[PDB]
């Protein structure tokens, strides 16, 4: 098996490739949130030209031409208030996602804040062993081998 | 282009509506504030 | 006609939410391997070493 | 989306509805707390 | 800057503004306060060494 | 001398003008004032060397 020390390096790059995944994925969804509101917009100006030609018709008495030109703003009208309420609804999911990411990047960096404090007990442990053990070879209890077996001899 | 627009708006999140009120806000102060003093300096 | 634009504006959105949750959890499984339970290895398991 | 969804649920139990109602009760106080000092400081 | 003149609905958002700060703020003086002892004592370790 | 003999309008204005200039003043003094304790340190850093 691979040395987990190692895995701490790449298991953090690799989660950092999705995050810029999902943050291009984000844009995605803002890009056609954009683009359905104006949809809404030019249709509703259509219904409006429709409404200002009405602003023309009953004029002067001539209210049988009005009666047809609101009727067909009521083609628009129903697709104007379809596309209102679903811009409404996809509000609260963007508000929903931006605000998940916005609490996952800060949970990254902690993470990675205490990568280098753990790496560095380790490499004061290891550090720290492999010295006493060449002190420990200088044991006071004749186990060791460079120091009391010279003075026998 | 609202692809791209849209990109940068992630990457520099937009200014809250607050701080827009309280700049707003700050700053009819200072310039009240600062012709407070060229208003009674020389009436 | 208008059928059909309908059902392509909706294709996007979709996919979007798609991405997006295979994005979410890929990582927090990531993050569960620095589990508090010490089920993870990479962080605990040195920590005991 | 769904099945994905609840996976996480799992592995992260949500906060219960308790600390829920005491940060927002204790948030509350330090909000006041802190104000009050404020509001008397430069009334 | 809020409050004064009286207008203290403004000043009640700003604290809470800053209290996300302060909660952040903590744990870190606590982490920075937990972190010194250790280097105090890896140093006595090497100074000894 | 715009306000005077009257005229506060146009002094409303200028004012207004000043303050984008006023911040960018702000930034850069304080920038000025924490640069200075730099530059003695570096140069007692030499002198002593």
């Amino acid at each position: 098996q691979e040395a987990p020390e190692d895995l701490l390096e790449r298991l953090l790059g690799e989660m950092e490739l999705e995050l810029i995944e999902l943050r291009r994925a984000l844009a995605q969804t803002i890009a056609t949130f954009k683009s359905t509101e104006r949809q809404r917009d030019a249709q509703q100006l259509i219904a409006q030209r429709w409404y200002e030609k009405a602003q023309a018709a009953l004029d002067r008495g001539n209210e049988q031409l009005a009666r047809e030109a609101l009727g067909q703003r009521q083609s628009y009208q129903s697709h104007t208030e379809a596309l209102g309420k679903s811009l409404g609804e996809q509000r609260a999911l963007v508000e929903q996602v931006r605000g998940q990411l916005q609490k996952l990047e800060r949970k990254y960096l902690e993470l990675k804040s205490q990568k280098n404090l753990y790496l560095a007990r380790l490499k004061s442990a290891i550090a720290a062993q492999k010295i006493e053990e060449i002190a420990g070879n200088l044991d006071n209890a004749s186990a060791s081998s460079l120091f009391e077996r010279i003075e026998t001899k | 282009i609202l692809e791209l627009e849209a990109e940068r708006e992630l990457l520099n999140p937009p200014p809250s509506p607050l701080d827009k009120k309280f700049e707003q806000w700050e700053e009819q102060q200072a310039v009240e504030a600062t012709l407070a003093a060229m208003k009674a300096r020389r009436s």
